[PDB]
């Protein structure tokens, strides 16, 4: 009931703990299936809890690489994008005007709208209620408005909540003090439908078996349209390819710079994850390349990650003989997502996967912030590789 | 404290990356593309294959077109790895029985084209077993272009007892394009034996029982799959799927008077001293992407036993990253600093020339 594997140790789970997640229950359950049938594990990066009821409507598209601007996890915007980003998560107000500037270009280069805030009364229920995030709403007489209070971290600032009917549904519109001034709330919507953006899936990273390891692991730089066109041969291509091939806007939406840093293996991987979903048409939650190859990667804000693993992993000694299962020593919930809460764990599930033949991408970034650098080619070596570099040494007299 | 480079020289792919890794860090065709009216190598001539003539510079794991294959390992060093080669010591791969002049070639385009500081030349079945933990045993080879046992005794190869068989993955293609045909099915052309590679790789299998399977498939479709085409058309492949591996077992299948894989292994073990042939049959490891056939290790223990005498035990070792085992052989022995030694430096082959190697 321990794994031990050279240097590696670890105990089995006593008293497994409930951790609260933000993706939907039925997502999980659909990753878990693509983690079997593709047989890949899949990492994915925190969704804040209170974006779960937005996500699960699959009313809204969500935020991809030409809005970098960051959803807000507190307030009556939680699980939208602010315009004004010192209404956004911590990360946001961290670096205000870097944060403002992605949400105005966003906005300002067609990538983007801004579109007023409404919230329907389950929502208010959800966030005064289930989460207390707001403070309940108290009748302002002196505009007509409901006053309501929320906390980003030490401060208190409050929002006036208005009735109004628009679409013919009855909505609360989102006000706040905009310089000692009433002001509609402004949030980052859709290019096309104008509707305000939810935060997407971000792949934390894609782990794929040592015997399906070739030329689709490529890690490949955005290419222009024109670069992309010289390098490939119409004929050879899929008809998704040849329509990029045919048409620079649909090539600029789907493809090159909108993918980041990405190998062909991801792209594919993307497309399978967001069918399997059934989030296409604009409404895709996987946008971009997986973290492990993210320049920018702040390893702070990658837990807690679901990943989501081949089926064998769950069997009496799926991690090898005598190893036992993944769920004695990482915490998988009711969907099969295993639950990595910190760079610690994250590098003994990495270590877990590698040792049973899942490849590993590192980021040096990962490291950055970290007491000792874990995510490192050495430190990551297979225990298989390094045994039987052992074994050699000692029978070969060398 | 500099890190030596591990090339494996493939037919088809070429891995490439540093000793002490466990993984290479490039795996590219080994393919070289001229323009059809300067040269492109991997990756980028596959890509640009339309309008590209493809050249194979290694046929049947022996290198045959230098000029080609020096453009290999330049991209190899300056675009996959992006090293300066005078820098690193340099472990190339052989294919078994490579004749003595290729390997001298191989030595002199490494120091006078490249200025490796060192080099070694290993055969590729041997550091397969390396990988695996062992320096006794008998490997099955089964890569691209060619197939091979090599039986190994406390790390050294029985030169006497290999056995080359020139089946491999590639003709296995073919032989899938061609028995496609007989249910009205056509790929003919070049992209066309992709897609059939594919096919291959994804759905075919060895079956346990042949016959019982061709019965099987002939009754009933619980064997068929469905596949489907780059332009979405939708293809229904039924007993190809194990009728193509079968081609190892039975290789009359695409004309060829050969022995079967399991025949060749039991005879290469036959010409071995009776007081090693237990340790043989106990440690018979696998290979190569053509030996990475679901049902292959299970049909091999089942044919080696009915040819081996009852009191024999019979292990097949088929490890799951057994494509890149060649690879990561050629790490293990070139990341053991006390192997410093066999390794030829540039001194030494200034003054001997290229026989140094053997
Ligand atoms: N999953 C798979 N199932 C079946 N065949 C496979 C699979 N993966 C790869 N192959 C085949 O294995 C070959 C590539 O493997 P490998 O890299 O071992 O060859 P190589 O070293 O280039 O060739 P050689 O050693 O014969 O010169 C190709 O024929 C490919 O189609
Ligand atoms: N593979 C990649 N290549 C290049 N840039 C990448 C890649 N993956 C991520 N990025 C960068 O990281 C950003 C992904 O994070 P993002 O989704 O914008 O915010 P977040 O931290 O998940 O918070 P919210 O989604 O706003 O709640 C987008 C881009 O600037
Ligand atoms: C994905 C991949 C697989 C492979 O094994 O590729 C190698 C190298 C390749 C070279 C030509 C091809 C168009 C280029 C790249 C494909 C590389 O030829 C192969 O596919 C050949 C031809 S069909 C076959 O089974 N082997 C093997
Ligand atoms: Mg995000
Ligand atoms: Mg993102
Ligand atoms: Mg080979």
């Amino acid at each position: 009931k321990t794994y031990q594997s050279r240097d590696l140790v670890l105990e089995p789970i006593q008293h497994p703990k409930s951790i609260e997640l933000g993706m939907p229950e039925v997502d999980q359950s659909v990753l878990a299936e693509v983690a079997e049938r593709e047989n890949v594990i899949i990492g994915v990066r925190p969704v804040d809890e209170k974006s779960k009821s937005l996500i699960a409507s699959k009313m809204y598209s969500s935020k991809g690489l030409f809005v970098k601007a960051k959803s807000s996890d507190w307030g009556p915007m939680s699980g939208f994008i602010p315009v004004d980003q010192s209404f956004a998560k911590a990360s946001a107000r961290r670096d205000l005007e870097k944060f403002n500037e992605y949400a105005e270009q966003s906005i300002l280069s067609g990538n983007a709208v801004s579109a007023n805030l409404y919230l329907n009364q389950v929502r208010i229920e959800e966030l005064v209620s289930k989460y207390e995030s707001l403070t309940p709403l108290e009748l302002d007489v002196d505009s007509g408005m409901y006053k309501t209070t929320a906390t980003n971290g030490d401060q208190t600032i409050p929002f006036f909540l208005n009735k109004v009917t628009v679409d013919d549904k009855e909505l609360w519109q989102v006000h706040y003090l905009r310089e000692g001034e009433l002001a509609p709330f402004k949030v980052i919507g859709d290019p096309v439908s104008k509707q305000p953006m939810t935060a997407d899936y971000d792949l934390l990273t894609v782990m794929y078996t040592y015997g399906d390891l070739g030329p689709q692991d490529k890690v490949k730089q955005p290419l222009t349209w024109e670069q992309w066109k010289e390098s490939v041969t119409y004929e050879d291509l899929s008809p998704k390819y040849k329509a990029r091939y045919d048409n620079q806007a649909l090539y600029e939406k789907q493809d090159g710079a909108s993918l980041g840093m990405v190998s062909d293996r991801l792209k594919e991987l993307k497309d399978v994850i967001n069918t399997s979903l059934g989030r296409t048409d604009g409404l895709e939650m996987v946008h971009h390349g997986a973290d492990d190859a993210n320049p920018y990667a702040v390893m702070a804000d990658n837990f807690p990650a679901t990943f989501f693993v081949p089926k064998h992993f769950f069997d009496d000694d799926g991690l090898g003989e005598g190893k036992g299962s993944i769920q004695t020593y990482f915490n998988v919930n009711e969907q099969g997502a295993v639950v990595i809460q910190n760079p610690q764990e994250f590098s003994n599930f990495q270590q877990v996967a590698i040792n049973a033949s899942y490849r590993a991408s590192l980021n040096d970034k990962w490291n950055s912030g970290l007491d000792s650098p874990l995510f490192t080619t050495k430190r990551k070596l297979s225990h298989d590789y390094l045994d039987a570099r052992d074994e050699v040494a000692k029978k070969l007299g060398l | 404290e500099t890190t030596a480079l591990v090339c494996d020289n493939g037919s088809g792919l070429v891995k490439a990356g540093f000793a002490g890794d466990d993984a290479p860090r490039a795996v590219f065709p080994s393919i070289v593309g001229r323009p059809r009216h300067d040269s492109y190598v991997g990756d980028e001539a596959q890509s640009k294959r339309g309008i590209l003539t493809l050249k194979y510079p290694i046929e049947h794991g022996i290198i045959t077109n230098w000029d080609d294959m020096e453009k290999i390992w330049h991209h190899t060093f300056y675009n996959e790895l992006r090293v300066a080669p005078e820098e690193h010591p340099t472990l190339l791969t052989e294919a078994p029985l490579n004749p003595k002049a290729n390997r001298e070639k191989m030595t002199q385009i490494m120091f006078e084209t490249f200025n490796v500081p060192a080099m070694y030349v290993a055969i590729q079945a041997v550091l397969s077993l390396y990988a695996s933990g062992r320096t006794t045993g008998i490997v099955l080879d089964s890569g691209d272009g060619v197939t091979h046992n090599v039986p190994i005794y406390e790390g050294y190869a029985l030169p006497h007892a290999i056995m080359r068989l020139d089946l491999a993955g590639r003709d296995l293609t073919d032989y899938l394009m061609k028995i496609l045909t007989e249910r009205g099915y056509s790929f003919v052309t070049t992209a066309e034996r992709e897609i059939v590679r594919d096919i291959k790789e994804k759905l075919c299998y060895v079956a346990l029982d042949f016959e019982n399977e061709m019965a099987t498939a002939a009754s009933s479709s619980s064997l068929e799959k469905s596949y489907e085409l780059p332009d979405g058309q939708v293809i229904t492949i039924g007993n190809e799927r194990f009728r193509c591996p079968e081609t190892l077992f039975q290789p009359s299948f695409i004309g060829m008077e050969s022995a079967g894989i399991h025949e060749t292994t039991y005879n290469s073990i036959m010409k071995c001293d009776i007081d090693i042939r237990k340790d043989l049959y106990a440690n018979n490891v696998m290979s190569g992407g053509t030996t990475m056939y679901p049902g292959i290790a299970d049909r091999m223990q089942k044919e080696i036993t009915a040819l081996a005498p009852s009191t024999m035990k019979i292990k097949i070792i088929a490890p799951p990253e057994r494509k890149y085992s060649v690879w990561i052989g050629g790490s293990i022995l070139a990341s053991l600093s006390t192997f410093q030694q066999m390794w030829i430096t540039k001194q030494e082959y200034d003054e001997a020339g290229p026989s140094i190697v053997h």
